[PDB]
RNA sequence: AAAAAAAAAAAAAAAAAAAAAAAAAAAAAA
């Protein structure tokens, strides 16, 4: 069920280039962040 | 002086205590629907209908008919849904 | 004292000019058309599982409960009253990579 | 026209009435004005669980009464750069929140309630439930 | 009509990291992709590609290379934790590390006296006793571990009887925080286990049953 | 020469006519209908009827409207019925299965709004 | 005592809601 509301893509009428991240917080974690840069990944300390 | 309805008074069966948890039409076109249902039955007080010549109204049809063609229900029914 | 983050920024006016053409052949229509036709079942079929699903789980508390009840009634004046341990329920959802 | 058999006929403004407390009795238990905090990075992961939220209460008869979207938070994050012994360098980021208030409940639909909300929790989405004050 | 009185907890454990996609959710997925990317205006990145890519030609008759390439090789030269930490040991039904992707639960292995029992865990809770209290007394004394669990309500999950007397076993739901394992070693046989093994290693009917109102996920 | 219903004008629509077109559109199966003042619907075209259903696909479609819309034309031409008059709602005359359903029966060779009444 | 009349009238997929896929087994399993 992890998988329900994943799929979507953002509804406002104008808007700019989002691009998928990955992200690392202080865990051994990640996440995907869409985010307007096309960088593959970034991390937290 | 007050009178008494006689039968059915239209909106009585709803609940008034509780309104929220009542569903509701929200849509003008569901209203018009149910609005005509309503038009479509015999009330007790006066009505369009009553006045405005229905012609007879119910009429028991004496009938010189052909008398109707006999085929097979679950036949016909089969043969449709597959086609 | 209500701000929305809704409002379409300034930075995104006159930078219009980098997106204009879009083109599908009959193909790519029609293949993400049949996509979503599917997609539309699929989620249907979601829906309603976990539809049923709830239900099935709501029939166990129903059994269960009517069954506490039908044996001990001071097991439904106990357990029919919501504790104070649900106030601020936390829960943090899945990651990709565990820590 | 009162002396009618049929007044009252047109008789409508009880019909729609267009013009706080959980009630805890211990056994018809109503906990009422809960506040769920949807929280997340991503606007669309956001706004997708939440629609999820407010329609699967829409299907419950759990009732909603306001959904609405708090505001953004925006982060700051310093990295150590080696090189430069003190020297920081820089990278931005967005939290974005929702709410969606939910005005009753009984012991029976949380229990359920709360398995269906982390159990279709999706990556990268942390979740809250509150009480009704809080403030803007 | 004498009454026994047992509680009995269901033991959850939360799904840590996510699932893989359906052929159908993945296809739909790199749909959506498309679609947005599509509708997309601009980038900064892209105006900085794109408009310099341009004007470096009108110097050249008359960057966002560089950054593609760090950041290509700085996700390159990085790792990542493993997403199968089961089936690499493959082996452990016991491990509390075992599955990454589902909700998983305890059960424990019994030899009573005259009985052979396969048991979800299961509390006694005296007369006086709220069926809360048993619950996390139990809980936390019987496993031996220090056990960070939130539960939900103050309602039971479902309940099962048996008559010999008269017998009553109510099933709870304790949703895990962190829980912290002492003697991992201990003889008790402890078996974490996804939804499918819940089906297979349960004998009784009472139990059977646990799987009804279990989230399949 | 003969009466319409004046009048009425507090409601809807206006019950002025004597032929109005009725079309009634479920999440099955598009009707459209004939209908006189006296409520008693004259000719009629559903998608309910074996002829149209079988010969077709996908009931609810624009291409089912438009079809009901001609048989409905033809039926009507049968009748030998030229004039009906046509109440669409505000948001259902901007939609496209009513547009083409105007078509088809403007193309059918019959005409909406009804011709006036003589010394009404 | 067999889809959530003899085929019909909730549900799902283009700021959050709201409003252009289907149907007891061979009259005589509560």
């Amino acid at each position: 069920d992890c998988n329900r509301a994943l799929l979507t893509r953002l509804h406002r009428q104008t808007y700019a280039r989002l691009y998928p991240v990955l992200l690392v917080k202080q865990d051994g974690s990640t996440i995907h962040i869409r985010y307007r840069e096309p960088r593959r990944m970034l991390t937290m300390p | 002086r007050r009178a008494a309805p006689l039968g059915p008074m239209p909106n009585e069966d709803i609940d008034v205590s509780d309104l929220e948890r009542l569903k509701k039409y929200r849509s003008f076109d569901r209203y018009r629907r149910r609005a005509e249902q309503e038009a479509r039955k015999p009330h007790w007080w006066r009505t369009y209908r009553e006045h405005f010549g229905e012609e007879s109204g119910p009429k028991d049809r004496v009938d010189i008919g052909l008398p109707p063609p006999k085929v097979s229900r679950t036949q016909q029914l089969l043969e449709r849904k597959q086609a | 004292i209500p701000i929305e983050d809704f409002i379409t920024p300034v930075k995104f006016l006159n930078k219009e000019r980098q997106r204009p053409p879009v083109e599908l052949p009959f193909e790519e229509s029609e293949r993400r058309a049949l996509l979503l036709k599917r997609w539309s079942l699929y989620k249907q079929r979601e829906h309603e599982m976990e539809r049923s699903a709830i239900r099935s789980l709501l029939e166990a508390q129903e059994e269960a409960l009517q069954e506490l009840r039908l044996s001990s009634p001071e097991l439904h004046a106990e357990a029919t009253k919501r504790d104070p341990s649900l106030f601020p329920f936390e829960r943090q959802g899945p990651d990709y990579t565990p820590p | 026209y009162r002396s009618k058999p049929t007044h009252g006929i047109g008789r409508y403004k009880h019909l729609v009435k267009a013009q706080v407390r959980p009630i805890n009795l211990g056994t018809d238990y109503e906990y009422g004005v809960l506040n769920i905090h949807l929280i997340a990075y991503d606007m669309a992961l956001a706004e997708s669980y939440a629609q999820y939220v407010h329609n699967l209460c829409n299907h419950l008869a759990i009732k909603v009464e306001e959904s609405y979207a708090m505001p953004t938070k925006t982060m700051e994050v310093l990295q150590l750069q080696e090189q430069g012994s003190k020297m920081f360098l820089d990278a931005v980021l967005t939290t974005h929140e929702r709410v969606v208030q939910i005005s009753g409940l009984s012991a029976t639909f949380a229990e359920i309630f709360l398995e269906i909300i982390h159990s279709n929790l999706p990556e990268g989405v942390k979740l809250s439930v509150r009480e009704h004050t809080e403030e803007d | 009509s004498p009454w026994r009185l047992l509680g009995a907890l269901c033991l959850q454990r939360p799904p840590l990291v996510t699932k893989p996609l359906t052929p159908l959710q993945e296809e739909m997925a790199d749909l959506l992709q498309q679609i947005e990317i599509e509708r997309s205006l601009y980038s900064d990145h892209e105006l900085r590609a794109l408009d310099e890519a341009q004007q470096l030609a009108k110097k050249k008759s008359d960057l966002a290379q560089d950054l593609e390439d760090m950041w290509e090789q700085k996700f390159l030269h990085f790792k990542l934790g493993a997403r199968l930490t089961e089936a690499d040991k493959k082996d452990d039904r016991t491990s509390l590390h075992r599955k990454l992707d589902r909700n998983l639960i305890l059960l424990v292995r019994e030899k009573l006296g005259d009985q052979d029992i396969w048991m979800l865990p299961q509390s006694d809770w005296q007369p006086g006793e709220t069926l809360r209290q048993t619950a996390e007394r139990t809980l936390a004394t019987l496993s031996e571990n220090n056990m960070e669990a939130k539960f939900l309500g103050n309602a039971p999950c479902g309940h099962y009887k048996f008559k010999f007397l008269g017998a009553k076993v109510f099933f709870f739901k304790a949703l895990l925080l962190t829980g912290d394992f002492s003697q991992a070693g201990k003889k008790g046989h402890h078996v974490w286990v996804s939804k499918e093994e819940l089906g297979d290693y349960l004998k009784p009917k009472y139990l059977a049953q646990v799987r009804r109102f279990l989230l399949d996920l | 020469v003969a009466r319409k219903e004046r009048g009425w004008g507090t409601v809807w629509p206006s019950r002025e006519f004597w032929h109005r077109l009725r079309v009634i559109r479920t999440q099955h199966h598009i009707e459209a209908l004939v209908e006189h003042r006296n409520g008693q619907v004259v000719v009629s075209a559903s998608t309910r009827e074996w002829a149209i259903k079988k010969h077709l696909y996908s009931t609810r479609n624009v291409v089912a409207c438009e079809s009901v819309g001609r048989v409905l034309a033809e039926r009507c031409l049968e009748a030998g019925i030229n004039f009906m008059v046509y109440h669409p709602t505000p948001w259902e005359a901007a939609s496209d299965s009513i547009k083409r359903l105007q078509h088809a029966m403007t193309e059918g060779g019959v005409v909406l709004r009804e011709p006036r009444r003589i010394y009404e």
